[PDB]
């Protein structure tokens, strides 16, 4: 509603329309999802476009994205971006970030990992030194 | 490294988009 929301959502946007043509088409979703660890067929990428695409021109532009969007968004500002993915990370809820838990997100978002990279990605963020990372710790490795 | 901290929070951001559609 606010244009700082707004322009975040833009933001968002401008991530999936690569070629700036203002309209995400099933080709640009799917390139997305690809590169998240994902592995959609052509008919789950056409009924999540059908499901945003008001106007049924086959493509979603920004207007029909901000509907969707607004529609189970939250705030979505940078801050609470940061929040949701945290929430995620900590699978089992106790506040902090455990190897076992970077392990499976990273598994999870398509990324290839070692042993010796996880221990590396907790120790700079280990700001307490309890070899775990928490919100704070999560924050100021994300803004920063 | 810090950039990776940084892929996973912009992996994530996307995924959270994508469950929107
Ligand atoms: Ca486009
Ligand atoms: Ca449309
Ligand atoms: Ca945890
Ligand atoms: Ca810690």
């Amino acid at each position: 509603l606010t244009e700082e929301q707004i322009a975040e959502f833009k933001e968002a946007f401008s991530l999936f329309d690569k070629d700036g043509d203002g309209t995400i088409t099933t080709k640009e979703l799917g390139t997305v999802m690809r590169s998240l660890g994902q592995n959609p067929t052509e008919a789950e990428l056409q009924d999540m476009i059908i499901e945003v695409d008001a106007d049924g021109n086959g493509t979603i532009d920004f207007p029909e994205f901000l509907t969707m969007m607004a529609r189970k968004m939250k705030d979505t500002d940078s801050e609470e971006e940061i929040r949701e993915a945290f929430r995620v990370f900590d699978k089992d809820g106790n506040g902090y970030i455990s190897a076992a838990e970077l392990r499976h997100v990273m598994t999870n978002l398509g990324e290839k990992l070692t042993d010796e990279e996880v221990d590396e990605m907790i120790r700079e963020a280990d700001i307490d030194g309890d070899g775990q990372v928490n919100y704070e710790e999560f924050v100021q490795m994300m803004t920063a | 490294k810090k950039a990776v901290w940084h892929k996973l929070l912009s992996k994530q951001r996307k995924r959270a988009v994508v469950a929107c559609f």
